[PDB]
RNA sequence: AUGGAGAGUUUGAUCCUGGCUCAGGAUGAACGCUGGCGGCGUGCCUAAUACAUGCAAGUCGAGCGAACGGACGAGAAGCUUGCUUCUCUGAUGUUAGCGGCGGACGGGUGAGUAACACGUGGAUAACCUACCUAUAAGACUGGGAUAACUUCGGGAAACCGGAGCUAAUACCGGAUAAUAUUUUGAACCGCAUGGUUCAAAAGUGAAAGACGGUCUUGCUGUCACUUAUAGAUGGAUCCGCGCUGCAUUAGCUAGUUGGUAAGGUAACGGCUUACCAAGGCAACGAUGCAUAGCCGACCUGAGAGGGUGAUCGGCCACACUGGAACUGAGACACGGUCCAGACUCCUACGGGAGGCAGCAGUAGGGAAUCUUCCGCAAUGGGCGAAAGCCUGACGGAGCAACGCCGCGUGAGUGAUGAAGGUCUUCGGAUCGUAAAACUCUGUUAUUAGGGAAGAACAUAUGUGUAAGUAACUGUGCACAUCUUGACGGUACCUAAUCAGAAAGCCACGGCUAACUACGUGCCAGCAGCCGCGGUAAUACGUAGGUGGCAAGCGUUAUCCGGAAUUAUUGGGCGUAAAGCGCGCGUAGGCGGUUUUUUAAGUCUGAUGUGAAAGCCCACGGCUCAACCGUGGAGGGUCAUUGGAAACUGGA
């Protein structure tokens, strides 16, 4: 992070394009199945791309209005 | 108006007619939708609660957050929470001029307001929202005073509230005074929705 | 020195002052010495104040000096005669 | 003339030259228990004749800073 | 009486204990999706990081010399009587400089500060105060200079040096003048020190002119000047009380505590310095460490409480970092000076220049926070006699759903329950009065006309009046007249045309309002918790339907609530977490019965104060509301003073 804190944040939704090096934005809210993620990334900011073909709840995912 | 919505699957999901005239559950007394014709499972307390408020919201076309602030200037008040509620629910120029019968439906009458052909002691008020007191005078437009819309809604004629005074001939009311719970709607049950604001 | 001036206050293109006696270093909608009354200029076409008299004469004795509109309101209200003659009386 | 405060305690120190250290007490009650709780102040007091000795009950009026640390002067000898 | 909801989850099942989680409200929010408008607000929380450029503090010719400009209009005819020069007068004007005042305000920021910083209540018989007001007494008599200017010289520059000349409301001497200073008489008085008042001497301390009026070998108006004493204003110091965490921080202090004397300060004072003594502080938390501007308020809560300190107002602190003084009534001074440091820039290398935590704006940092705008029209401030000038204060405009409030995206009729999508027991059911159709409306939109308030004025111009004068001009006051608007042709209003351009977002197993189909198959995924998904998933993804909201809807962060889970209100300690292994005891807390008394606690009044704004209540103004205004009400553990005396305390 920013602050140069290491910390593990999940990638939400079907499919993600972000590698080693990608710029992301990153939220609260911890999985509960997965031990050490306390974070998540926020889709479609900065770097992450919004899941493709979301048609419910696009804004949780970043995908823009389909029409 | 605001809510432009299907007023009858409104009204068949709160089972209560908002026209006043049960048209919407003649045929279907029933939840709208895939799932209405089959049996509904008993609503929970809040559920009751909920579908109270809703009511009494959707017969006076109100969105939430005025709905919100009208129960808390309401409640500010000396006397019964509810009554004092639905007492300033009918006091809105919109339920006034309704109440009068320059128009037929509700909807028509917020239009009415909202398009400026009304007057309140003399003068032009638009807001639907405007809260009538007693002793002011609700009156049409000179340029309106021939609209066939008023003209038609003016020859039915509807019953008028004893809270009211209306002049068909000039097509001039008076807010005579506060309303009576008894003058009030008697399908909404105010207990309810003072009940849904504390939880 | 000390001054009584007009404090605005209202809203963006709704002007109301309060007459005010301040010294005059401090900023006009700050630190006060005493309140003497009201002015409204876009009040139904016809200025309405409020003065009190006991007030305006003990500052004006004191060395208060008034803003121009000021003056013209003590004028208005007569305090500005009511204070020449005590002082050519005196 | 407007007047200045008085106070009245007992003299806990006598060492110091002119000096005398009035020890006042006064309760305060708790914010949220509304127990009084009994509170001390040592009061540095000026004492021209060193008449005061420690134990006597002494009653003492505000003054301008006489020193450092002293802002009150010994009115009376209540008792001894 | 105006105010108080609970739910899930430990088990095979149970009751209890107990934590965890959720439903609410709030924000200077950010992010995702989406997005019509208006009103009123709000908008660098992070780097007190660095800052290109313009602007943010001047003004006064009625203080002064000087210079420019030279009207009106002076002379010769070039024979050009329209053009000409210096041999003049030279008006309205203007400016570099001197001098006065301002620049200590207004504006910014919260770094530092755990402190009498701040809040609240007192004290100063320990203080200071330009301008303003009032009163009284004065403003006399002389002098020597110096900017500008001229000339010379030295510098790359910044900018210095010499000579000559010249004014002032600039500077200085003397006179006269104190309630100031010393000394000696008294008189009265308070709260130690002391206050006050009246007499007699001694030393010592001022000042100024300018512009006008007139009856002009002298009076006078306005403004300015000096001294003394008051008022007003602002500032300073002291003190009671309140105001933060940590003892896995227990000792701390030697100008330190007090005294004496002197110096110093507006002033008291270890404030400072010598001298003398050994004090002072601390478990009622000293000292240290960490963190922090404080408050009015703000958010939450039924309340008690808990949390916080944006915008606005008050107080404090700071101005590249550190130190220091100068000028001044006031500064140890944001856009002053000097020095040191870091940084940036210029240089002829000798030496110079600079400080956005003013307004915009830029770079950087950051999840994130605006235009290098318009006007001094209003209000306020500086200067001026005034017009006026200056004013990034401020009034406006711009940008941003960032918030709050208001109004839209249509309304009536409409079975003929159309088509189509979805589901299906293949009957149908649902979307759905929804649509279409028909009729109507114009908020809004568009177009075209009209068009506010906000403006008071000041000044000038008349008239009157009051004081003063010989009179006048002026001066104060009163009443008339002209003229002044950035916003802005904005708000608003009117007419014409058109449903046309104006709905999205989340959720639907339970809590929790709203279910089906299909795809998928412990995968892909979901998830606040209980959990869900391994082939017939109301929990994933999509579709239809529904629910909740709406120009918003969701997510994340943070605070209060629910949480009686730090329990005063309002919990406990046999077995759930919790009685020290047990004595002796110190401080502290608490304590039997009666009488008398006191009145600290307690109770009951009065007085002062607890700014304004806000909250609350009422009323009034904006088409309503938000918002604005006004009046109440409330808010202290407050101070002072008068009663009551049962209880607690004291005797
Ligand atoms: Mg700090
Ligand atoms: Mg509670
Ligand atoms: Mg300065
Ligand atoms: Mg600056
Ligand atoms: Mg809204
Ligand atoms: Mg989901
Ligand atoms: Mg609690
Ligand atoms: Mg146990
Ligand atoms: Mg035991
Ligand atoms: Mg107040």
């Amino acid at each position: 992070l920013s602050n140069n804190i290491e910390i593990n944040a999940y990638i939400p939704g079907i499919g993600h394009n972000l590698q080693e090096h990608s710029v992301v934005l990153v939220r609260g809210g911890r999985v509960k199945d997965l031990p050490g993620v306390r974070y998540h990334i926020v889709r479609g900011a900065l770097d992450t791309s919004g899941v493709d073909g979301r048609r419910q709840g696009r804004s949780l995912y970043g995908t823009k209005k389909p029409k | 108006a605001r809510f432009r919505g299907s007023n009858w699957k409104k009204s068949r999901r709160l089972g209560i007619s908002l026209s006043g005239t049960g048209k919407e559950l003649e045929k279907r007394p029933y939840a709208p939708g895939q799932h209405g014709p089959n049996q509904r499972k008993k609503l929970s307390e809040y559920g009751l609660q909920l579908r109270e408020k809703q009511k009494l919201r959707y017969l006076y076309g109100m969105t939430e957050r005025q709905f919100r602030n009208t129960f808390d200037i309401a409640g500010k008040k000396f006397g019964v929470h509810g009554e004092n509620f639905m007492i300033l629910l009918a006091s809105r120029l919109d339920a006034v001029v309704y109440s009068l019968g320059l128009a037929r439906t509700r909807r028509q009458a917020r239009q009415l307001v909202n398009h400026g052909h009304i007057l309140v002691d003399g003068k032009r008020v638009d807001i639907p929202s405007y809260s009538v007191k007693p002793g002011q005078t609700i009156s049409v437009r000179e340029k309106s005073q021939k609209l066939n819309i008023i003209v038609e809604s003016v020859e039915i004629n509807n019953f008028v509230p004893e809270y009211l005074n209306f002049d068909a001939d000039s097509l001039t009311g008076t807010f005579v005074r506060l309303p009576e719970r008894s003058e009030l709607p008697a399908e909404i049950n105010e207990q309810l929705i003072v009940e849904y604001y504390s939880r | 020195a000390v001054k009584i001036r007009l404090t605005r206050l209202g809203s963006k293109r709704n002007p109301f002052y309060r007459i005010v006696v301040a010294d005059a270093r401090s900023p006009r909608d700050g630190r006060i010495i005493e309140q003497i009354g009201t002015y409204n200029p876009t009040s139904a076409n016809a200025p309405e104040i409020k003065v009190d008299e006991a007030l305006a004469l003990k500052w004006l004795n004191d060395g208060a000096k008034p803003t121009d509109t000021v003056h013209n309101i003590l004028s208005k209200e007569g305090i500005m005669k009511k204070f020449d003659e005590q002082k050519k009386a005196k | 003339r407007n007047d200045r405060k008085v106070y009245v305690g007992k003299v806990v120190s006598d060492k110091m030259d002119k000096t005398i250290t009035v020890l006042v007490e006064t309760y305060k009650t708790h914010k949220l228990y509304g127990k009084r709780v009994k509170y001390s102040k040592k009061y540095k007091t000026h004492d021209e004749n060193n008449s005061a000795k420690l134990g006597d009950i002494v009653k003492i009026q505000e003054t301008r800073p006489l020193s450092a640390t002293k802002r009150f002067r010994l009115v009376e000898i209540v008792e001894e």
